[PDB]
């Protein structure tokens, strides 16, 4: 959706309509969402989050935003959409018992009498699910 | 204060719009005409903040009364508009006691702060309401052991203390 609005204006400058003063106003919208998402990919790329950590992190950045209405409209479809993977195999674990996550990072992990089997890891929590991280387990 | 801080910022930037809009290259005097009837109400807006100030409650009211002080001249909405976003997060803590029972505090901005287990000290708004909020609350806290007519609030909630 960036790389629609320079096309619009590549075209609409054929036209000699579009002049520098006229572009600095064209784009404010478009300087202040590529000013999110190169914030979100700064805290990912300073600390290390995959798994559960990468989704509290788009919990609390859509909270600091609770005044924005521009920028947390944002922060709510990255956070609707980065997880669905994460809640697909929750709907595996809670209707069946069944664990599939491939790379290590639900927050229940199996083992090979039984406070052993099924561990809750204290990382992998996306604290909002902070309240009943018991009745999951 | 924050939110009131942040409800300006909303409006300094519609300031900002109004401003290298209209005006390509215009006559000197015009500029001066123009920005009367709305340069007057920037002044204004100076002997509202500092340029101390209260906090808590004590601005959440103070601005209130800045209503009824000046309410039908042309300074209506847009201290309404601030105080209508300077209220946000302190009814949020209203929907606590209300809807959940879970008291949450940060720096001390609500009037009510944490055998006889009824120790929460509690001691404008309309007093009909103050101590029956006090009151609708320590009971979920309890169960859980075991013109200015304000109308948009109190609807909401009469509905939901009488049951």
């Amino acid at each position: 959706e960036h790389l629609i609005l320079v096309s619009q204006l590549e075209q609409l400058h054929r036209q000699g309509l579009l002049s520098l003063q006229k572009l600095w106003f064209y784009i404010q919208p478009a300087m202040r969402t590529m000013d999110i998402l190169a914030s979100l990919a700064t805290s990912v790329d300073k600390g290390e989050c995959l798994g559960g950590s990468t989704l509290s992190l788009l919990h609390d950045r859509s909270f600091s935003y609770t005044g924005d209405s521009q920028a947390q409209e944002l922060c709510l479809y990255l956070t609707k959409a980065a997880s669905a993977p994460y809640f697909e195999v929750l709907e595996k674990w809670i209707y069946r018992g069944i664990i599939h996550d491939p790379y290590s990072e639900f927050m229940v992990e199996e083992h090979e009498y039984w406070d052993q089997r099924y561990t809750i890891v204290q990382q992998q929590i996306p604290s909002f699910l902070q309240k009943m991280a018991d009745k999951i387990l | 204060f924050q939110a009131f801080t942040s409800g300006l910022r909303r409006y300094l930037q519609y300031y900002r719009a109004c401003v290298l809009s209209t005006p390509p290259t215009l006559s000197l005097l015009t500029i001066g005409f123009l920005f009367k009837k709305l340069g007057r109400q920037l002044r204004y807006l100076a002997e509202l903040c500092g340029v101390a100030f209260p906090t808590g409650v004590k601005l959440l009211s103070y601005l209130y009364q800045e209503a009824l002080h000046n309410c039908s001249n042309e300074h209506y909405p847009v201290l309404l508009s601030l105080l209508k976003t300077s209220c946000e997060p302190y009814t949020r803590f209203i929907h606590d006691w209300v809807y959940s029972g879970v008291f949450r505090d940060a720096y001390g901005e609500f009037m009510i702060q944490v055998k006889l287990y009824w120790t929460h000290g509690y001691v404008v708004f309309l007093k009909h309401i103050a101590h029956d909020i006090y009151v609708c609350g320590k009971t979920i806290n309890l169960l859980k052991l075991c013109v200015l007519m304000k109308r948009s609030i109190t609807a909401p909630l009469a509905a939901h203390i009488s049951l």
